[PDB]
């Protein structure tokens, strides 16, 4: 059984700290990269920070430079945030998130741990429709230095459930996912389409890619797709 | 330069222990991978290999010291990808075997530091962006 689970999070007044960990199972922790993902209540994905293998290449997106720390111990399996200065913008569920070496894909997402203290690169539509059966497809915008130079990933998110990953490279589909999913890339654009819509296809679906000049990941707003 | 000094320890000391045939954290599981993944390449590509070795007829250090060239001619098709770049370690072994066989052990620590030096100088970038040796290690993790 490959998990992730994280811990930690709970009530925090602004300019407290909180650590977060987040506790791997079932595979060889220190051969992944490592990434933690936020989410705000009833907001889109927002890419945090990710760590190496070896602790040796670390990146923060601009919202947490300076006040975040992510760390590793891969003797005890385990991941960090330790989150200083928190501001009530830091708000959100923080997902632990296994990275796939060969296509920087986010395979493995843990079920979230709650942070309460108290703009996207990509673009997407914020909405989706069709009728069972029917063709839909969901537009990611990007520029040249993420989706203009490297692949793209979608995720899918039901409600009250983690992202699971739907497309990576682009255009692979992960074991698990139905062929009705397909991707595509042209120029600084990706496309997600989905044929013969079901009705277990009702979720919000996001784009990411990494950026060259950002040296971060970039997640689109997201697009929630309702089955009429 | 971190990245240079830290290349050039992997590879000198993989091509060293092929060269001698016995086996001596990041730069640690780099070496580990890099063994599991070019012994591989070399097993695979052999009659290859054996190919380029004759057609490149290295003897002596004058061989060594021009085999540089090669290595940026191949690179000179905008691919880089870590196949490429573990195809080059690989073929730098299968080289290092052939140079303990004519008694030019010597030729070895030119040799690796003749592939650190094409490797860190043409694709720094590209190496820095993939995590480096982080990175080399999870690509060919399995």
């Amino acid at each position: 059984q490959v998990t992730l689970k994280e811990s930690g999070g709970g009530l925090v007044k602004p300019g407290g700290s909180l650590r977060l960990s987040c506790a791997a199972s079932g595979f060889t922790f220190s051969s992944y990269s490592m990434n933690w993902v936020r989410q705000a209540p009833g907001k889109g994905l927002e890419w945090v920070s990710s760590i190496s293998s070896s602790s040796s290449y670390i990146y923060y997106a601009d919202s947490v430079k300076g006040r975040f720390t992510i760390s590793r111990d891969n003797a005890k399996n385990s991941l960090y945030l330790q989150m200083n200065s928190l501001r009530a913008e830091d708000t959100a569920v923080y997902y632990c998130a296994r990275q796939v070496g060969a296509t920087w894909a986010f395979d493995i997402w843990g079920q979230g741990t709650l942070v309460t203290v108290s703009q996207s690169v990509l673009t997407q539509p914020p909405s989706a429709s069709g009728t069972p059966g029917q063709r839909v497809t969901i537009s990611c915008s990007g520029s040249s230095s993420n989706i203009g130079s490297n692949t793209v990933n979608w995720y899918q998110q039901l409600p009250g459930t983690a992202p699971k990953l739907l497309i990576y490279s682009n255009n692979q589909r992960p074991s698990g996912v139905p062929d009705r999913f397909s991707g595509s890339k042209s120029g600084t654009s990706a496309s997600l389409a989905i044929s013969g819509l079901q009705s277990e296809d009702e979720a919000d679906y996001y784009c990411a890619a990494w950026d060259d000049s950002l040296n971060a990941w970039v997640f689109g707003g997201g697009t929630k797709l309702t089955v009429l | 330069d971190d990245l240079y000094r830290q290349s050039l320890e992997i590879i000198s000391r993989y091509l060293r222990e092929q060269a001698t045939g016995s086996k001596d954290a990041a730069g640690r599981r780099a070496l580990e991978t890099l063994r599991r993944v070019g012994d591989g390449v070399q097993r695979n590509h052999e009659t290859a290999f054996q190919g380029m070795l004759r057609k490149l007829d290295i003897k002596n250090e004058d061989d060594v010291k021009s085999l540089s060239r090669v290595m940026i001619h191949v690179f000179s098709d905008g691919v880089t990808n870590w196949g490429r770049i573990v195809t080059l370690i690989s073929f730098g072994a299968f080289v290092a075997k052939h140079l303990k066989t004519i008694n030019q052990e010597s030729c070895i620590e030119p040799l690796a530091e003749s592939i650190t030096d094409v490797l860190v100088r043409t694709k720094r970038d590209w190496l820095v962006k993939q995590r480096g040796w982080d990175g080399f290690v999870e690509f060919f993790h399995v």
